[PDB]
């Protein structure tokens, strides 16, 4: 949680499904005709930076003005795929801010079943990250680049830092 | 005591290579050696004084260039130290004015190297290249568009001409060069394209001289039956003040007296501006400058008598700057086809030799006051080809071959171009000698449908358009590169708008004050006007 | 510090402090007396080397005389000057690291300072020049951001020290960062009079620590490198008991 | 020192400096015994060893001073005990027979080796290539053991008993970040 | 609505990559204050809209729930726009200070971009004041140590160095160095670090 962090502010802009559990006349003026109020149980794709707070203020039966639906990103299909084989799965297609979004989601909703699967995910991928980082050329096949293009945006800094550390060690060693 | 350089080297090297400074040359060591020789005494045992003198050397030398080498000039910084233990104003012509281009996509002024300084100039370096005339109107349009866009009212949006092709029955706002096409109709030109205009139902904003060649804001409806833009109103773009114009570029040293900019870097300064303003606030009445009328002739006896009467009055109390403006010969000079009488060039030379004699009896004015001379319409260079008619605007100064006695009689004489710029401590002045009233009246555009309002319209138009010569190339040809000198950008505080066809006036508007000296002689009366730098005027006459 | 056993002890203390500061995720206090001694030592060393250099230069340039004997002349001066250069480099790196950390946590430190209840004050943690640096830098950065953006910003949220709403702008140090430690044990030669260490099988004295979040107890024996979070090890670090690598 | 992310870990040059700031033995080629001459009078090292020095005798000096004397003909460095074939043989046997424990080696491992092989070439009693190959084999097997042990990454702690400075330095940015991410995931889940 | 702001943040990330791949302070990009002032004018429109909405709410005609929800939405819009702008500005100031500290506080106008005109005027005066602060800092109790010096540990005492640009002769302590073009020196390491940093020497 950093105010002046660029990755976090980028990740806050993702869109999540929502439901207007409570009717508000005159709204929707930023999406459709301003004079047309938005009726009850109408679904939109609202960004996180307002969905986090608008679903918790309540306003007032202190029900929130909006209700947040389970996003398709966290679905049974994805959990089954990640549990079956995590090493060959490309999370970059699902999202580019998957891990930060998952952390935010699990902080908002306490779910003791996502933390262990996600932990095993990155624990298993860390070994191949180390394996690729330790392989310094002395140019390479398709497997390494195919894996590198499957990586998450947050894994790129770990990969780069490990690669630079190993490169510096080899540069100092061989003179 | 003559020192040994080896035993002085560490003292200089430590201070000038570890704490501050770098790269001391051998001549720097010699200069420091002679400086120690001057301030000799209990040295090599005296700590504070020598090191603080070295720190003062640093405080003197770090501002100049970058101060990473010390050449023979070490004696010069030593003299600077010695002398650090009216002036500060300059007069500049259009020939030596600094050149600054403009770029629309980045919206900054760009310095351009001067061909005089980096080029050879041995044979011909004053000739502009071909693309300057292509880019001059582009630059003028860019500056005008930026000025319009910066306005508070306009944040409505204007549309390019070319984007008017596909739509119709809709109103639009546009601006561009209003002129005549090849066929003979009025048209608007834009960097994108051009269209035809309609005037039959146009209601203007009064107080403006609508002349071809001036940018105008146009409102109307487009029609695709032909190519007619049916106009409903026309208005000149508004103006802006000096402070808001400056603050967009900080406080640029365009007319830089403290420092100059170049291709390597850009400079700025605002700390000394208030100091100079307060310096100007005191002893400003003593620093008075007086200007005379136009078209003063050095051939008739009456003008010489009037000038003698003025000089006998002005000798006792010499002013600071005396400006002589107007044509000094009542007949244009050109080729002479008669070898029996005095040639025109010789007579022109003779006209100034009498002034050297008349200045011999006014030693106070000669000794205490500087002279300024400004060419008129029919001086030696212009009337040589234009024969007394209008011509190129950046006029050359009076040739040195015809003023060989004025420079020796008087200790301070300066010849400038027709547009000239002087930079006071906190004031900048522009003087522009030519006729405007007749030029705007004769070529005024017609619209199908007490003497103080004419000068009001003149001032309003000349300040709204923001250019000295809002006319096309057909009327007043302009030198291709020197056009930047005629641009009215960071507008000056005071304008000496000399005109022989307009009555004398002292108007001020939009943060700029304009003065309009008349002819030096009129209806058997002689008139000259003096301006106090405290925004106060006085008019005096001697029969 | 109150007295010196030897200047080499001061050098060792400086090196250990630099190593602790470089990897710690939190700004640590300032050992004033150590650098007070070190700067004065540097002053005398520079003065004496300059004096001897002047002496030999004057002896050589007063007349032809005898040139200095190469033996026992160049090597000592070379050693002194290179040692001074290395010490200057170490001090420079330490100071620059502290400056970077003070640049990072400016607003949090300023907010902490004005709190009267906080027993920690800005005077102890910083040198005077660092206080002036923080003050001037904060003032100029605030003026820049106010002239750039905040002047057009609504008054209700013009304050940059806001800690309410959605996200806070205060950057607290991360006390839970994992660090690599080497259990040094007690600094004394006896290394067995400490009232905290205990014993296991086959002796091997250890230090026992607990994790409040995870509800565990971890043994830390002498002579083993561990990977442990920083929040639970602040006291042992401040007591010169463990050294970060 | 900021330089982007160089404020978090040590560069290899800093490791070389911190290792070379260590004692070492030396056999001087000259004599500097005082007449019973300029004083060394250094500040961060005992002078009494340097000033009271006689040729062809054992004494202890810092490593950088030893290298400086080795640049001239004023030095003869004595190799340590662990830089010989008969010690590295028993060491490598110890690693081979024990598949879980890192053998005991000085924390200056590979670094004193690099410096001595680069500078002190003509004073070894054993061929250089053989020692270099055996050190390479040691590094190889220790790398295998580290890679095998890295699989367990708990969120609580970890123990690495006998890793040298370079091995810890080249692994810190990965292990630290992974464990920090795991800790963040666990803390956000409770 | 704050989607425009996103275009800033993403752009800033590219700048960070320029800082990362090069690992050297060089060719800082040209500002994007046009989009910033566009956001400023639209958020001024938002602020005036909030003021009028509060006006009808105090009038009594407006409904309380509508007023409160619009107030929260607008407050979130201002918060996000401010967050994006400060995220841009903090990185800009960080790279500014990073390049400012290492060149001895002179900004090196003699040689890095030439005219530094791609910076805003506020950023330029910030750079000048930061150079002033850096010059002031080493004038205190650390006068005997050059903070802006090299940070590579001193490994050797005598090195070979090769000249890169031509000059005259430069005075040194007890000696003089004549920088003849394309020559090699066998000199002390602690005497040519300033020249090497300036770029006048080569082949350390």
């Amino acid at each position: 949680m950093g105010y002046y962090d660029i990755d976090d502010v980028l990740a806050d802009g993702t869109e999540f499904p929502c439901k207007f559990q409570y009717d508000i006349p005159g709204l929707g003026y930023l999406e459709n005709n301003p004079g047309r109020p938005i009726t009850k149980n109408t679904k939109l794709s609202l960004p996180l930076w307002l969905a986090r707070i608008l679903a918790i203020v309540g306003g007032d039966e202190p029900v929130p003005f909006v209700e947040l639906l389970p996003p398709d990103m966290f679905s049974t299909k994805v959990m089954n795929a990640i549990k079956t084989d995590p090493v060959a799965l490309d999370l970059h297609s699902i999202n580019s801010h998957f891990f930060s979004l998952a952390i935010k989601w699990i902080m908002l909703f306490s779910e003791k079943e996502l933390a262990n699967v996600v932990s095993e995910l990155l624990l298993q991928r860390a070994q191949e990250l180390n394996h690729h980082a330790s392989s310094l050329s002395i140019n390479t096949n398709i497997a390494t680049s195919t894996f590198l293009l499957k990586l998450e945006e947050m894994e790129k800094e770990i990969y780069k830092k490990s690669h630079e550390s190993y490169k510096d060690t080899k540069r100092w060693m061989f003179k | 005591v003559k020192i040994q350089p080896p035993l002085l080297r560490p003292l200089a090297y430590r201070v000038l290579s570890r704490k501050y400074g770098l790269s001391i040359k051998s001549d720097g060591l010699s200069a420091l050696a002679e400086f120690v020789g001057t301030n000799i005494g209990a040295n090599w045992r005296q700590g504070p004084a020598t090191i603080k003198f070295l720190e003062q050397f640093a405080a003197v030398w770090k501002q100049q260039e970058r101060g990473l080498f010390i050449d023979q000039s070490g004696v010069k910084e030593v003299i600077q130290e010695m002398k650090e233990r009216r002036d500060y104003f300059k007069v500049i012509n259009a020939s030596q004015q600094q050149r600054f281009s403009y770029n629309p996509h980045k919206m900054q002024f760009i310095f351009v190297p001067n061909k005089k300084q980096n080029g050879l100039g041995g044979i011909a370096g004053f000739l502009p290249d071909i693309e300057d005339k292509v880019q001059m109107f582009l630059t003028r349009y860019y500056l005008t568009n930026d000025r319009v866009m910066r306005n508070e009212n306009f944040q409505m949006s204007i549309t390019p001409i070319k984007n008017l092709l596909g739509r119709d029955a809709q109103n639009f706002l546009l601006l561009g060069l209003l002129n005549k096409n090849f066929k003979g109709n009025w048209s608007l030109e834009d960097p994108s394209g051009s269209v035809e205009i309609d005037i039959s139902q146009t209601i203007p904003t009064q107080g403006h001289y609508y002349v071809p060649g001036c940018m105008v804001l146009v409102e109307g409806i487009y029609y695709s039956v032909g190519n007619k833009f049916h106009v409903t109103s026309m208005t000149l773009p508004p103006g802006e003040r000096r402070e808001i114009t400056l603050e967009t570029i900080g406080n640029l040293d365009l007319l830089g007296i403290h420092g100059i900019s170049n291709n390597n870097f850009i400079a700025r300064l605002d700390k000394d501006l208030k100091i100079r303003l307060h310096l100007l606030e005191k002893e400003l009445t003593d620093h008075k400058f007086v200007i005379l009328g136009a078209n003063l002739f050095l051939d008739d006896l009456k003008i010489m008598t009037a000038l003698s009467k003025i000089l006998q009055k002005l000798n006792d109390d010499p002013p600071t700057l005396l400006i002589w403006q107007g044509s000094f010969t009542s007949v244009p000079v050109f080729a002479s086809m008669s070898s029996r009488n005095i040639s025109s060039s010789t007579q022109f030379k003779n006209n100034f030799d009498a002034l050297a004699t008349l200045l011999s009896r006014f030693d106070n004015l000669t000794e205490n006051t500087t002279m300024i001379f400004i060419p008129g319409p029919n001086d030696l260079w212009g009337s040589m080809v234009s024969l007394g008619a209008s011509g190129t605007l950046p006029q050359d100064p009076i040739p040195s071959a015809f003023t060989k006695k004025i420079n020796k009689v008087c200790k301070n004489v300066v010849w400038s171009s027709n547009p000239t710029r002087i930079a006071y401590l906190s004031q900048e002045i522009v003087i522009f000698r030519d006729d405007l009233s007749g030029r705007f009246k004769r070529h005024r555009l017609e619209f199908p449908f007490q003497k103080v309002q004419e000068t009001r319209k003149l001032v309003k138009t000349i300040l709204d358009q923001g250019h000295l010569s809002p006319f096309l190339d057909s009327l007043r040809p302009i030198s291709w590169d020197l056009d930047h000198t005629l641009t009215l950008c960071p507008i000056p505080s005071t304008m000496v708008l000399c005109d022989t066809t307009s009555a004398q006036f002292d108007l001020t508007y939009n943060g700029c004050k304009v003065i309009n000296p008349g002819s030096f002689i009129h209806n058997r009366r002689a008139r000259y006007m003096e301006y106090v730098p405290s925004s106060k005027k006085t008019i005096q006459e001697e029969i | 510090t109150q007295i010196y056993v030897s200047p080499q002890q001061d050098f060792s203390d400086l090196m250990k402090s630099w190593k602790n500061e470089r990897c710690s995720p939190e700004l640590l206090p300032y050992p004033h007396q150590l650098m007070k001694r070190l700067l004065n030592r540097i002053s005398m060393q520079s003065q004496l080397i300059e004096n001897i250099s002047m002496g030999f230069l004057d002896m050589q340039n007063a007349s032809n005389a005898n040139p200095p004997m190469p033996n026992e002349s160049k090597l000592p001066l070379l050693c002194m000057e290179t040692e001074l250069e290395r010490l200057k480099f170490v001090i420079r790196s330490y100071i620059r690291c502290r400056l970077s950390k003070i640049d990072k946590f400016s607003l949090y430190l300023r907010q902490l300072n004005e709190d009267e209840n906080s027993l920690i004050s800005l005077t102890d943690l910083l040198s005077k020049d660092e206080i002036k640096y923080h003050d001037t830098h904060s003032l100029i950065w605030l003026k820049l951001v106010n002239d750039s953006i905040l002047k057009y910003m609504p008054e209700e949220l013009q304050a940059i020290n806001d800690t309410e709403g959605s996200v806070n702008m205060i950057d607290e140090p991360d006390w839970n960062k994992f660090v690599f430690i080497h259990v040094n044990g007690p600094p004394d030669g006896k290394w067995n009079e400490d009232p905290l260490l205990q014993e296991n099988e086959f002796g091997k004295p250890c230090y026992t620590v607990t994790i409040p979040d995870l509800k565990e107890e971890v043994e830390l024996t002498i002579g083993s490198i561990y990977v442990m979070r920083y929040e639970v090890i602040r006291d042992l670090l401040r007591d010169d008991k463990v050294a970060l690598i | 020192s900021l330089p982007a992310h160089l404020q978090q870990t040590f560069s290899p040059e800093e490791i070389q400096f911190i290792v070379e700031n260590e004692p070492i033995k030396i056999f001087p080629r000259i004599t500097t015994r005082q007449k019973i001459h300029t004083r060394w009078q250094l500040i961060t090292t005992d002078d009494k060893a340097l000033n009271n020095m006689v040729a062809m005798r054992s004494t202890e000096v810092v490593l950088w001073i030893a290298l400086l004397l080795k640049q001239q003909s004023k030095c003869s460095i004595v190799a340590p005990q662990w830089l010989t074939t008969k010690e590295l043989d028993r060491k490598i046997q110890y690693e081979k027979t024990h598949p879980d424990r890192f053998s005991e080696l000085p924390w200056n491992w590979l670094v004193l080796a690099r410096i001595l092989f680069n500078k002190a070439k003509d004073d070894f009693h054993d061929p250089i290539h053989e020692l270099r190959g055996k050190i390479q084999d040691l590094r190889e097997i220790r790398q295998i053991k580290v890679l095998k042990g890295l699989k367990y990454l708990n969120e609580s702690h970890l123990q690495l008993d006998n890793l040298s400075l370079l091995e810890i330095n080249e692994l810190r940015p990965f292990i630290t970040e992974i464990m920090d991410k795991l800790r963040e995931i666990h803390t956000a889940s409770l | 609505y704050g989607d425009l702001g996103n275009k800033l943040v993403l752009e800033a990330k590219r700048t960070k990559q320029l800082y990362a791949r090069s690992n050297q302070d060089v060719n800082l990009p040209m500002y994007h204050e046009d989009i910033i002032r566009n956001i400023l004018k639209e958020v001024s429109n938002l602020r005036k809209n909030t003021e009028y909405l509060k006006e009808q709410q105090q009038l009594g005609m407006l409904d309380d729930k509508v007023a409160k929800c619009q107030y929260f939405v607008t407050l979130l819009c201002m918060e996000r726009n401010k967050r994006c702008l400060l995220a841009y500005q903090r990185l800009r100031t960080d790279i500014l200070d990073s390049m400012a500290w290492n060149n001895n506080g002179l900004d090196l106008m003699s040689s890095s971009q030439q005219d530094t005109n791609n910076l805003s005027h506020q950023e330029q005066e910030y750079l000048k004041e930061y150079c002033d602060l850096i010059t002031d800092l080493k004038s205190g109790d650390l006068v005997d140590i050059d903070l802006s010096g090299s940070l590579v540990p001193p490994s050797d005492v005598f090195i070979d160095v090769r000249v890169l640009k031509d000059a005259g002769e430069i005075q040194t302590e007890y000696g003089v160095f004549n920088l003849i073009k394309d020559s090699q020196f066998f000199v002390r390491q602690s005497d040519v670090e300033r020249l090497i940093q300036q770029g006048y020497l080569q082949k350390i």
